[PDB]
């Protein structure tokens, strides 16, 4: 009810009864009792209503025992989640994801292996915690196999650093891990953490890092003025040429509309051969290629 | 013939689309396939994405589901060329393994740069030999039978580059003391292209010292008539200036 | 935006299981899909010519009983069940 809900959660765990061996094997037997009983209830066969109510009571007892096992094992998941904390994900979120891993773990347990719950649960705790850390910690999502590759590379790079006391070349790390050096460069480029936009610059407080960046998508008024003047000048030089030449060039690059047209496409509405239409087209390109009608367009690029 | 090493794969864009694999030809295939291989050849080995190649082949309206079409064109290139000469990154296509002299375009820039360096150094024989080798590079019209307005763009660009290259060749031929083949080439090119002012200025310069004045000014009058009929403007002041100094017959530039 | 002619657009009505009806446009040349989301609640949209579930079962996640089936067999299920009934009778 106060601040620091980590303390509130730890007290919300409370004085749960820790389970010595016969207690949790009896609880697991009751789990099986409830689960097989509700499985029998799930069948569509008609039995006595009293037997159905008894099986429902067993199912409720099994659910209660499942709950009790959860509150018994919230201690171990808290003790294990703290091992992987302070790495971009919050401590209580790690606790909750480990709780997901533990409720996945206990569901897949059988009493045939006479082992304690710790050595079987810790595998799923570590697996779910590292999967959640791979999936949700970074702002850009990295798949779990990429995460395990990159942090294996990080740990062997740290081993190299503590071994020879010097920064290794990427070629050495590539050849000692049997991947290509360009792959190593790519994966350590991928393995980066973004910096927040709202970082203060220094003594000044109003000046932030966010106002220093520009945007390439911003429209430049000079560019738009150049574009509309290019359109106007192109229309003017089209009007400068002959009417038929203007008409044939207006369709070859589809200047009038959004679609260009081929020489065979315009040979029906106007009715000339491919030879003549391409000849007059190339004549128009040559005439516009003359240096007289170039300075009006050469600076326009 | 002296640069035909073993294992050499020669590529050519200045003439038509062809491949020389140690002296034997390779079937470059479809006209769109020829355009695709040329578009990879102009980029000196970029990984160029699929959409860019699709735009390069066709332009504004490529068929919608033709990405697999470009995929099977790439398959055609990979099975007709070496498996390792073409490599794909992130969906882009890239031709590598191109040594010196494999592309005629790279040799063309190399010869142009060497000719410019020899002109800077003042040499004439080596520069003449370099541009003689350069004029043997083009074989007919550049990019023979390839669609795409992109292909039209590098076609007109390479044609203009060839025009300035022949302008420089004719200019050094005039300054070193060559006139007969010079006026022959200028007449042939003005027969081919009638609306270039620079080549007709070169005609005036070449005929001005080779012993020909009447037909030079007749060609100039024809140029004025055609330029007034088709453009209705006045030619460049350097022209009128060149015709002017010609008129008082200065022997300074002999 | 001057002189550009827009593509022809057709109105296709999508209806969900909750009765929400909304109108959104499609291109004429574009294919009409019978599957779409709901603008109001995000439910599955139907009632566009022919439509169906198209295997909405989607391999539903295994329940505890499926895990139990791996852990224990048929005759084990029967014997554990009667053992638990015996525990009930002992406790009653």
């Amino acid at each position: 009810a106060t601040a620091d809900p980590v303390k509130d959660y730890l007290k919300q765990i409370g004085k749960v009864p820790l389970l010595n061996a016969e207690q949790e094997v009896e609880l697991a037997k009751r789990i099986e009792a409830g689960l097989f009983a509700e499985d029998k209830l799930a069948n569509s066969d008609k039995l006595a209503p009293k037997l159905k109510r008894e099986l429902e009571i067993i199912a409720e007892d099994g659910r209660r025992a499942k709950n009790h096992l959860l509150e018994a094992n919230l201690r171990l998941v808290v003790s294990l989640a703290k091992r992987y904390t302070g790495r971009g994900m919050l401590f209580l979120d790690l606790i909750q994801e480990g709780n997901l891993g533990l409720i996945r773990a206990v569901e897949k347990f059988d009493y045939t292996k006479g082992y304690k719950f710790s050595t079987y649960a810790t595998w799923w705790i570590r697996q779910a915690i590292t999967r959640a850390m791979a999936d949700q910690a970074r702002t850009i999502r990295i798949p779990v196999h990429m995460v395990e590759v990159i942090n294996k590379l990080a740990r062997v790079q740290r081993q190299m650093l503590q071994d020879l006391g010097r920064e290794p070349t990427p070629e050495e790390l590539a050849k000692e891990l049997d991947m290509t050096p360009e792959k190593v460069i790519e994966v350590q480029k991928y393995g980066r953490e973004p910096i927040s936009l709202h970082t203060p610059l220094g003594e000044d407080g109003d000046s932030e890092f966010g106002d220093l960046i520009e945007d390439s998508e911003a429209v430049v008024p000079a560019d738009a003025v150049s574009f509309t003047l290019l359109q106007e000048q192109l229309h003017s030089v089209l009007d400068t040429l002959s009417e038929r030449e203007a008409g044939v060039v207006s369709m070859r690059f589809g200047l009038t509309d959004g679609q260009p047209k081929t020489l065979d496409e315009i040979g029906k509405v106007y009715g000339v051969t491919r030879e003549r239409i391409r000849q007059i087209e190339s004549k128009t390109m040559s005439k516009l290629r003359h240096p007289s009608r170039s300075q009006v367009l050469r600076d326009y690029l | 013939a002296e640069e035909e090493e073993s294992g050499a794969l020669r590529f050519g864009v200045l003439g038509p689309v062809r491949a020389w694999r140690d002296g034997e030809t390779l079937a470059t295939g479809s006209p769109q396939q020829r355009a695709l291989l040329a578009a990879l050849l102009l980029r000196e080995g970029r990984t160029a994405t699929a959409g860019e190649l699709i735009d390069a082949l066709w332009g504004e309206e490529p068929p919608s589901q033709a990405l697999a079409a470009v995929r099977t064109y790439a398959s055609r290139l990979r099975k007709v060329l070496d498996p390792g000469v073409l490599v794909s990154e992130s969906g882009g296509y890239a031709v590598r393994g191109l040594a010196e002299g494999a592309l005629d375009l790279a040799r063309a820039q190399d010869l142009a740069s060497a000719a410019e360096k020899a002109r800077s150094a003042g040499d004439l024989c080596h520069a003449r030999d370099l541009l003689r080798r350069a004029l043997d590079l083009w074989d007919g019209e550049v990019l023979a039978g390839v669609p795409g307005p992109y292909a039209q763009t590098q076609r007109v660009r390479l044609g203009e580059w060839r025009l300035q290259l022949l302008e420089t060749r004719l200019d050094m031929d005039l300054d070193q003391g060559c006139h007969a083949e010079a006026v022959s080439e200028l007449t042939a090119l003005t027969a081919a292209h009638p609306l270039r002012e620079r080549l007709r200025e070169l005609l005036m310069l070449a005929l001005y010292r080779s012993g020909r004045q009447a037909e030079a000014l007749a060609v100039y009058a024809d140029t004025r008539r055609l330029l007034a009929d088709e453009l209705g403007v006045d030619p460049r002041p350097g022209l009128q200036e060149l015709q002017q100094r010609i008129l008082q017959a200065d022997p300074a530039l002999a | 935006d001057r002189g550009i002619d827009l593509a022809p657009r057709q109105a296709v009505e999508y209806a969900c299981e909750k009765g929400h009806r909304f109108e959104m446009p499609f291109s004429v040349e574009a294919e009409i899909p019978p599957e779409w989301e709901c603008k109001v609640c995000g439910a599955q949209a139907l009632l566009v010519d022919g439509d169906g579930p198209e295997e909405k079962k989607a391999k539903p996640a295994r329940t505890h009983w499926d895990m139990l089936m791996e852990r224990r067999t048929r005759e084990e299920l029967e014997e554990v069940l009667e053992e638990r009934l015996a525990v009930l009778r002992s406790g009653a």
